RNA sequence: GUGGGAGAGGGUGGUGGAAUUCCCGGAGUAGCGGUGAAAUGCGCAGAUACCGGGAGGAACGCCGAUGGCGAAGGCAGCCA
RNA sequence: CCGAGGGUAGGGCCCGUGACUGGGGCGAAGUCGUAACAAGGUAGCUGUACCGGAAGGUGCGGCUGGA
RNA sequence: CGCGGGGUGGAGCAGCCUGGUAGCUCGUCGGGCUCAUAACCCGAAGGUCGUCGGUUCAAAUCCGGCCCCCGCAACCA
RNA sequence: AAUGACCC
RNA sequence: UGGUUCGUGGAGCCAUGGGGGAAUCUGGGCGGACCACCGCCUAAGGCUAAGUACUCCGGGUGACCGAUAGCGCACCAGUAC
RNA sequence: GAGCUAGCCCUGGCCAGGGUGAAGCUGGGGUGAGACCCAGUGGAGGCCCGAACCGGUGGGGGAUGCAAACCCCUCGGAUGA
RNA sequence: GAAUGCCGGCAUGAGUAACGAUAAAGAGGGUGAGAAUCCCUCUCGCCGUAAGCCCAAGGGUUCCUACGCAAUGGUCGUCAGCGUAGGGUUAGGCGGGACCUAAGGUGAAGCCGAAAGGCGUAGCCGAAGGGCAGCCGGUUAAUAUUCCGGCCCUUCCCGCAGGUGCGAUGGGGGGACGCUCUAGGCUAGGGGGACCGGAGCCAUGGACGAGCCCGGCCAGAAGCGCAGGGUGGGAGGUAGGCAAAUCCGCCUCCCAACAAGCUCUGCGUGGUGGGGAAGCCCGUACGGGUGACAACCCCCCGAAGCCAGGGAGCCAAGAAAAGCCUCUAAGCACAACCUGCGGGAACCCGUACCGCAAACCGACACAGGUGGGCGGGUGCAAGAGCACUCAGGCGCGCGGGAGAACCCUCGCCAAGGAACUCUGCAAGUUGGCCCCGUAACUUCGGGAGAAGGGGUGCUCCCUGGGGUGAUGAGCCCCGGGGAGCCGCAGUGAACAGGCUCUGGCGACUGUUUACCAAAAACACAGCUCUCUGCGAACUCGUAAGAGGAGGUAUAGGGAGCGACGCUUGCCCGGUGCCGGAAGGUCAAGGGGAGGGGUGCAAGCCCCGAACCGAAGCCCCGGUGAACGGCGGCCGUAACUAUAACGGUCCUAAGGUAGCGAAAUUCCUUGUCGGGUAAGUUCCGACCUGCACGAAAAGCGUAACGACCGGAGCGCUGUCUCGGCGAGGGACCCGGUGAAAUUGAACUGGCCGUGAAGAUGCGGCCUACCCGUGGCAGGACGAAAAGACCCCGUGGAGCUUUACUGCAGCC
RNA sequence: CGAUGUCGGCUCGUCGCAUCCUGGGGCUGAAGAAGGUCCCAAGGGUUGGGCUGUUCGCCCAUUAAAGCGGCACGCGAGCUG
């Protein structure tokens, strides 16, 4: 059948990205609490141009 | 007259079409002087706040022209009538010898190729505009403003009208298409003549797609719900209600009068 | 054919007054309606009776006849 | 080839019969009421419409086969 | 089986809970009006209060046991 | 303000 | 209405959203309703070290662990997955 | 968290081939004028049969499966909500 | 030592189930330490509106080559999408960005919010939409519309040359639009050819032949030709287009009425360039040479594509902005702008390979999911359907035998034909086309493919229409008539309704429980009630704001009913809602009669009665397509029976019409009648309706239904009642090799006994040790800390005239 | 109750006897034939259909007869639902 991940560049970039994250304090805090955990990766990469 | 079908399919057995025969060779609109985009939208910054709505046509909007007081004095030739998706009526297409090209809402009557007008001036004739008080008491009208120089907001559906009852003062009395009795203000504009299209009452849709094409999505009643849902919702194989009708969000439905009682719109109002 | 005559003959548009009812203002009380007699009903929350204003529908008094017109059914305030 | 007839399929008309049901005719002395005939005690009769155990009543227009 | 309501002249009903008096309508009977019947009018008669037990000075009435009558309930399996 | 068993 | 031990209590004091609304030393607040006496303070502007808290970080010590313990990680771990 | 799912908004795309033949137009006919009636044309429809496509009706299989919804046969819709 | 404990290790089932579509394999030759599995060849089978090819998304090195096989591959592996290394992705014209705007996002001004933040005209961002200049070939082991070749374009900048009032983010024009059906002419694409070109080939009885086989194309500027799209020309007046205007608009006169003329597209043709089969010979994993000086011509079919902004009809009435044309303003008119021609300049990012899949989403080389374009030939009425088949790509990464049960998938059957069963569930019958022929009923459309029939191949003869062609041959479409041949059989294969009668429910097409319910549930047109005068009601939000709506009573919200036909009675006592400037009660507040505490007093401070005080409630009314409700007991007719009639109690009123043992009837298989040999079902009635009933509608209704009930015909393996055959497993051999479960086990029957159903205790009885194929009766067999039931002062969802609050409204 | 799947049918059976049939017998108000009724006896047999989920039952056509009951209302790691 159809699964639920259906991927796509745009969305996940415009959904998870490092500034979506920073436009709203909600966001604010995910990136500091990943930058506390030592996290290598804040936000996740999404490739291509 | 509305157009009727043979039973060829069910649903064309009752189905029911309006007489586009005032409709005049016009039927695409005229750019310049309209039209809009017009943003179909269901609802508010997010959610929806009027349940139902939805699909149906693509329209464009014709900006129309509800406040005659610019062209005081200046007629127009009637150049067309045509169809309009957003209101029940139908409009006037009019150049006015100023060289503007206005539509106004097409009265009853109207043909084209007639002199129409607006100003304390103007014959009374089916068309004109004038200041409510120099219209002469008893004539009907529409297009009513409801305070001067605000816009024509009463009576512009189709085949309705209001009748001039009386005056008094700086005030003229109206009975409007409910049957209300308004006072409404000398210098308001309202033009002379019903709506027309009349026969819009008349028409049957006919079958479910129908109400889709004009975006009405299916109305489920509360008796269909659910307890979370609606006070009608449950309980067991149907049910009567069990409480005074309601509505959702649970305020009364038949009978409860909802218009607030302080309004100072109050001492200008005499009916139902 | 020419020239005239009477008529509530028909269709459409417009318009007048008397009256009933309802609304509004005034003034005014203790009952009004109704019948064979009553009761139901309306009325001290201001009724009936009276005056002023308004809305609205319907039917046209006197003329009027034991009259006129129409093929019948039927046709009656006035104007075109 | 056609062809009596037999077979199959579907219609048309007519006759008989059927739980039950509708009213009708007729049958000396059972029931309820009073509708009509005298202004029949609400003039009657009438087409239509509604209502009522029943005659019948009432609304609307009509007739003299009533004053 | 459980529950709670009910049996009163010839008919249909009151009267009980706040115990001592049984009342309404119809019907029955006698008389009147009428030629007669009905309607109407005047008089009159009529009730072991389902049975059994006692509580009381006294039970239609209060309390128990049965008997018919009516209504409800009998669910999860 | 109703009614008058049947036949002659 | 909040704060204080104070939960409407005899309910003050301190703060304040609403209404009313003064005084300049013979002026004002407080000492638990209130009034008298006796006292204590000077509201409606502001700043002010030190003693105090904490431990990302450096050092020291351990009747603390010794790789299923000790931090999740003694090992390129907030990694792989 | 609406990259699954539900709805709506903006902008695009897709729907083989067959049937049936509404209005309208045209001609003839009828009448005082009509209504209407015949042809012919015309090509309407939440119309029909049937692929794609969208479904999931009945049965059988599958049941530590090919598959945490699958497979075969059969079936509904398929210019429209 | 136990916690269905936590982490780790190893056991048992077990050499067991399985090794992922039943499209299928065989052999010969290579390489190699090692071949069913790798390379090559020959034969076979499968796909072919794909299982072929081209894009987009996603993936991200998987592409190519060399060396390799521990692991990964469900077996093997010399192979690989795997390990190691190296190579490979070339653009002014393709796509995206130095262009535009959509929803939406962001957001100056501005508005709002305890803070965080929420809004918000302009602007900005935002694309499979608009705008925009490349076609055909050749080359690499791997890239090409990118490199190269040929032919053809576009932008800027600087020059010269010739024109003109030039000139904006500003005015106007344009861009610019739906659905369905469509004409003319073209192209794509395909079929035929005695014509042209070509290596070759006569087989096995015959054929040296208009014989077989193969191929007869592609691009192409200007200029032409053929189609077709766009569009009127003047002159005045002018107040509108938010300054101006010569532009547009409006008005008035003249000339066209036409595509005549300007243009602008498409298609043919074109200077020229390119390609160019079979077969044959080779050595590649693959390509190379020759065939060739290849030929490159004529007919026919023909689009859904092109001319495109074409045409007609219809109602539901069909984006925006830029580019582009024109108009002028500030300015400037040595500027500037247009046209031609030269030279120069032309950046950034993507480009590999997979891409219906072993490289994407599903933990897997997973039978599932994935948008767009091309998708040839023959026939079958047509087609993207079906059968075979080009091109191309596969034989699905375990094999070899065997020929038991049993299972799956499949084929047939005597006689009988639903006797099967909850049910004809399943399976059969039926089946395409042409032609006859069709009932009740009906809303006049339908029912209808009703039902029921007949025709269907091939040959020869005659004959009628069209299309392309000149009015003709041919080639291509539709027909008609007459003889005649063969088989059991002519839509000879594949694709392709079983039918009817009669009820229930819902009118109908539609929707729904993604993953057990597709329904009689939901929706639906239509009906009624009610709210709402517009800063509407209502909804969302603390607000701003927004939806409703750029709407205005023929409109918008809420409610029920649910096409349509005939209808929808009575009760307003209770509850709700609506209407009542009286009255009763009613809080803060006003008012203070009067009383209290302290003061020597002035005073200061407390309570506090009249009386004045809203909504709400009470009270008076109305209102049923508002919540709702719509009775009992006795008696009575000249056979009985029954009761039109009567009495009496109670209610707010006592159920009308029409239905009725029903999706509703307990007693109940009610009782009659019908179908049957026989009928708790079904149909028609009766009415004693436990417990129908009129918009939670009542009674009906043509048509409709993968809904639900009853019947009959047809046909059958459903059955009597089985039998045989087929393939895939099961079985044996080689390779790989799990699982839940598991206190330990040396694990028999009976009758007893025991916590009341024993392999384990008693007595007896039986029984050599161990496996393999099978069947499931027992191990109170596995699986899930029972769902039901109770328990817990456990928890949730829901309701209300439960309590208490809150939002909201007054 | 850290689960003993619960009606009916089907399939396969097996056992008790308080025997439905067949065999043996006593009494009969047993003429014969056919019955009644008791005792001995289970070795074998114990039909096919209509209705209902039905168990049961009622019918239809038969028969020598159309037996009653147990086996977790025998039997779902055997089927159905
Ligand atoms: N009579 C003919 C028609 O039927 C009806 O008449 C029938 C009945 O109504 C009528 O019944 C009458 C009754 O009305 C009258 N008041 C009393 C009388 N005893 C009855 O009489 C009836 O019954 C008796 C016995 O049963 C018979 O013997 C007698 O013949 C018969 N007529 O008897 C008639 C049967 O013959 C209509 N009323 C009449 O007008 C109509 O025309
Ligand atoms: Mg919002
Ligand atoms: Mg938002
Ligand atoms: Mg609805
Ligand atoms: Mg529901
Ligand atoms: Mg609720
Ligand atoms: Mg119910
Ligand atoms: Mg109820
Ligand atoms: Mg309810
Ligand atoms: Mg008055
Ligand atoms: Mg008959
Ligand atoms: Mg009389
Ligand atoms: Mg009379
Ligand atoms: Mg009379
Ligand atoms: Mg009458
Ligand atoms: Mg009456
Ligand atoms: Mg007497
Ligand atoms: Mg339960
Ligand atoms: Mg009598
Ligand atoms: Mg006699
Ligand atoms: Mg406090
Ligand atoms: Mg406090
Ligand atoms: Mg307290
Ligand atoms: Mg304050
Ligand atoms: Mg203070
Ligand atoms: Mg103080
Ligand atoms: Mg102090
Ligand atoms: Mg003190
Ligand atoms: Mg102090
Ligand atoms: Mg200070
Ligand atoms: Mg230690
Ligand atoms: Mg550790
Ligand atoms: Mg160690
Ligand atoms: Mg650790
Ligand atoms: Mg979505
Ligand atoms: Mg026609
Ligand atoms: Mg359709
Ligand atoms: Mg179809
Ligand atoms: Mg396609
Ligand atoms: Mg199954
Ligand atoms: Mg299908
Ligand atoms: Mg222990
Ligand atoms: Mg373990
Ligand atoms: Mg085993
Ligand atoms: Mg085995
Ligand atoms: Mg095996
Ligand atoms: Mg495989
Ligand atoms: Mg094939
Ligand atoms: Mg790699
Ligand atoms: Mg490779
Ligand atoms: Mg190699
Ligand atoms: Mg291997
Ligand atoms: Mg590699
Ligand atoms: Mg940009
Ligand atoms: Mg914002
Ligand atoms: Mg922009
Ligand atoms: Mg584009
Ligand atoms: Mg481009
Ligand atoms: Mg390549
Ligand atoms: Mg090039
Ligand atoms: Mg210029
Ligand atoms: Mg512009
Ligand atoms: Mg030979
Ligand atoms: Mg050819
Ligand atoms: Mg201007
Ligand atoms: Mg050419
Ligand atoms: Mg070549
Ligand atoms: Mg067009
Ligand atoms: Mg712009
Ligand atoms: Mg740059
Ligand atoms: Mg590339
Ligand atoms: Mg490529
Ligand atoms: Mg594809
Ligand atoms: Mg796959
Ligand atoms: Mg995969
Ligand atoms: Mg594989
Ligand atoms: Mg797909
Ligand atoms: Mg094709
Ligand atoms: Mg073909
Ligand atoms: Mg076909
Ligand atoms: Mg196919
Ligand atoms: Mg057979
Ligand atoms: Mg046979
Ligand atoms: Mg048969
Ligand atoms: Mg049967
Ligand atoms: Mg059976
Ligand atoms: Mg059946
Ligand atoms: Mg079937
Ligand atoms: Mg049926
Ligand atoms: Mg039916
Ligand atoms: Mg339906
Ligand atoms: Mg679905
Ligand atoms: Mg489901
Ligand atoms: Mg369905
Ligand atoms: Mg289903
Ligand atoms: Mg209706
Ligand atoms: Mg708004
Ligand atoms: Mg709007
Ligand atoms: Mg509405
Ligand atoms: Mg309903
Ligand atoms: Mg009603
Ligand atoms: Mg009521
Ligand atoms: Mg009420
Ligand atoms: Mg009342
Ligand atoms: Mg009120
Ligand atoms: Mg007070
Ligand atoms: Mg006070
Ligand atoms: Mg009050
Ligand atoms: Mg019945
Ligand atoms: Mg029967
Ligand atoms: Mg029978
Ligand atoms: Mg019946
Ligand atoms: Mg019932
Ligand atoms: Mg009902
Ligand atoms: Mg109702
Ligand atoms: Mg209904
Ligand atoms: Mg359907
Ligand atoms: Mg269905
Ligand atoms: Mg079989
Ligand atoms: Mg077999
Ligand atoms: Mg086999
Ligand atoms: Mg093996
Ligand atoms: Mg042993
Ligand atoms: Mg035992
Ligand atoms: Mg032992
Ligand atoms: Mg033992
Ligand atoms: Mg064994
Ligand atoms: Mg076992
Ligand atoms: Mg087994
Ligand atoms: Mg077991
Ligand atoms: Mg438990
Ligand atoms: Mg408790
Ligand atoms: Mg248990
Ligand atoms: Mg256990
Ligand atoms: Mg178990
Ligand atoms: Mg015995
Ligand atoms: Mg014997
Ligand atoms: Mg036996
Ligand atoms: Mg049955
Ligand atoms: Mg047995
Ligand atoms: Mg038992
Ligand atoms: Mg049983
Ligand atoms: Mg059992
Ligand atoms: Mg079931």
């Amino acid at each position: 059948m159809k699964r639920t991940w259906q991927p796509n560049r745009r969305k996940r970039a415009k959904t998870h990205g490092f500034r979506a994250r920073m436009r709203t304090p909600g966001g604010r805090k995910v990136l500091k609490r990943r930058r506390q955990k030592g996290r290598w990766r804040l936000t996740p990469a999404v490739r291509k141009r | 007259a509305v157009k009727k079908f043979k039973p060829y399919t069910p649903s064309r057995r009752f189905m029911t079409v309006a007489d586009f025969s005032e409709i005049t060779k016009t039927e695409p609109e005229k750019s310049l002087v309209k039209p809009l985009k017009k943003t179909g939208g269901r609802n508010n910054q997010g959610r929806i706040t009027v349940r139902f709505r939805g699909g149906g046509h693509k329209r464009l909007y014709r900006i129309i022209d509800f406040k005659r007081w610019d062209k005081v004095g200046i007629p127009a030739k009637v150049a067309a009538i045509e169809y309009d998706p957003n209101r029940s009526a139908r409009i006037a297409l009019l150049h006015y010898v100023d060289g503007e090209k206005r539509y106004i809402i097409a009265p009853d009557g109207l043909q084209v190729g007639q002199q129409v007008v607006a100003g304390p001036d103007a014959p009374i004739q089916v068309g004109n505009a004038l200041p409510l008080r120099f219209i002469p008491v008893g004539t009907v009208v529409h297009a009513v403003e409801l305070e001067p120089k605000k816009g024509a907001k009463l009576a512009r559906a189709a085949g309705t009208s209001a009748q001039i009852q009386g005056r008094e003062g700086d005030y003229v009395i109206l009975r409007l298409p409910s049957g209300e009795l308004r006072k409404v203000h000398g210098e308001c504009y309202a033009t002379v003549g019903a709506v027309g299209n009349a026969d819009h009452k008349n028409i049957v849709l006919g079958k479910a797609g129908r109400s889709r094409w004009l975006g009405r999505r299916p109305h489920v009643r509360g008796a269909a719900m659910n307890p979370v849902d609606h006070p009608h919702g449950g309980g067991e194989g149907r049910a009567p209600r069990g409480r005074p009708p309601a509505s959702p969000w649970g305020w009364q439905t038949k009978g409860l009068k909802t218009r607030k009682r302080r309004k100072p719109s109050s001492r200008f109002i005499i009916a139902r």
